[PDB]
């Protein structure tokens, strides 16, 4: 259960936000330009590593 | 320096025939691409024809048959051919070579026909 | 750097890394005429960015 569970929460935290505009790469590389994309996306990443 | 020499120019009666050239003298490049603008008294500015380094021509109006480019490779100048003259393409004309990193422009030439 | 535009799509672009700086300022006295100065074109046409 310990190991069931620890997965299922790691692969929910791919759907919070962490502080940006929305939890979808894709979705604020189309909608904006780089230089804010860029600061949305290091957001991202500094919330998933 | 770069000095456009233009010739040609003059009052023609209508259906007649003339010789617009330029010459391109001083510092040019190799891509070379020139052409023509004709002012009209009072009016915008719009581009006559363009003729490029490859022979290849871009026309930027209906008057095709009416005007003809002639190019001299060996001396590198253009030569522009008038003929069946109609009294709507009463404008000065000056030679464009936008060339490579600074593009010129001639002084002028009086074309003028009428009836 | 990262700016959207006509002017930038297809007359020139910055890189996003951009170093250095620009400068601008008016020039009615000189690039203008009150018949109109024409003699400055811009691309507004082009196939891609």
């Amino acid at each position: 259960n310990h190991n069931a569970q620890a997965l299922n929460t790691l692969v929910k935290q791919l759907s919070s936000k962490f502080g940006a505009i929305s939890s979808v790469l894709n979705d604020i590389l189309s909608r904006l330009d780089p230089p804010e994309a860029e600061v949305q996306i290091d957001r991202l990443i500094t919330g998933r590593l | 320096q770069v000095q456009l020499q233009e010739s040609g120019g003059g009052l023609v009666q209508a259906g007649g025939s003339l010789r617009l050239s330029c010459a391109a003298s001083g510092s040019i490049f190799s891509p070379n691409t020139m052409g023509w603008f004709r002012q009209a008294l009072g009016k915008q500015r719009e581009g006559v024809a363009f003729i490029s380094s490859i022979a290849s021509t871009s026309y930027w109006l209906p008057v095709k048959g009416r005007f003809t480019i002639t190019r001299d490779n060996t001396k590198n100048t253009v030569h522009l051919q008038m003929n069946s003259l109609i009294p709507e393409d009463t404008a000065v004309y000056y030679c464009y070579a936008v060339d490579k990193s600074q593009d010129y422009w001639g002084q002028g030439t009086q074309v003028t026909v009428s009836s | 750097p990262g700016q959207t535009g006509n002017i930038a799509d297809y007359n020139y672009k910055l890189p996003d890394d951009f170093t250095g700086c620009v400068i601008a300022w008016n020039s009615n006295k000189l690039d203008s005429k009150p018949s109109g100065n024409y003699n400055y074109l811009y691309r507004l046409f082009r196939k891609s960015k």
